[PDB]
């Protein structure tokens, strides 16, 4: 039913920025908070922050606040997240999620 | 910053057995705890929320329990399809945090 489509992978150059997309479909885009989660093979899951589509209100992890920016595009029902000054430590799988539904994730590889 | 410490990193067992994974919070989170199941190369799947409520689709085999600071995930009759990673998450206050995970192997 609900679907949070994320592109499979992203190859990025060290020190640059990356824009990750998350297209929601099958439910009212504005009534549910969208969270962004980071996953690196070695460690657990890490919450980056969230955004409420209706008014773009955001909460960020103190660890990721200036490093990431969260926005939405209510007309296309897409949520975006941008990371800058990328380094090897940012290579991981990033997932966008809402209650009960996680996207497939996007593998960001800095090389 | 609420820390979530899962008992073990790995746990062995074979089909038929009963397993219990524990999650201890460093602060009281009432019952605002969720458990996820994650198989390799896939995204996490919600199992339990509000400490003991089963989500639409999870089998009666899974049972959550606890409150305050001690939570537990219980699989009464471990089937092969249950071999995977299990995470607990807190959603009472920011930042939202997860446990390190517990791998279920044969």
């Amino acid at each position: 039913q609900v679907q949070l489509q994320q592109p499979g992978a992203e190859l990025v150059r060290p020190g640059a920025s990356v824009k990750l997309s998350c297209k929601a479909s099958g439910y009212t885009f504005t009534s549910y908070w969208i969270n962004w989660v980071k996953q690196r093979p070695g460690q657990g899951l890490e919450w980056i922050g969230n955004i409420y589509p209706s008014d773009s209100y955001t909460n960020y992890n103190q660890k990721f606040k200036d490093k990431a920016t969260l926005t939405v595009d209510k007309s296309s029902s897409t949520a975006y997240m941008q990371l800058s000054s990328l380094t090897s430590e940012d290579s991981a799988v990033y997932f966008c999620a809402r209650w009960g539904y996680w996207g497939q994730g996007t593998l960001v590889t800095v090389s | 910053d609420i820390v979530l410490t899962q008992s073990h990193k790995f746990m062995s067992t074979s089909v038929g057995d009963r397993v219990s994974i524990t999650c201890k919070a460093s602060q009281d989170v009432g019952t605002a705890v969720a458990w996820y199941q994650q198989k390799p190369g896939q995204s996490p799947k919600l199992l339990i929320y509000w400490a003991s409520t089963r989500h639409t689709g999870v089998p009666d085999r899974f049972t959550g329990s606890g409150s305050g600071t001690d939570f537990t995930l219980t699989i009464s009759n471990v089937q092969s399809e249950d071999l995977a990673d299990y995470f607990c998450q807190q959603y009472s206050s920011y930042p939202l945090t997860f446990g390190a995970g517990t791998k279920l192997e044969l």
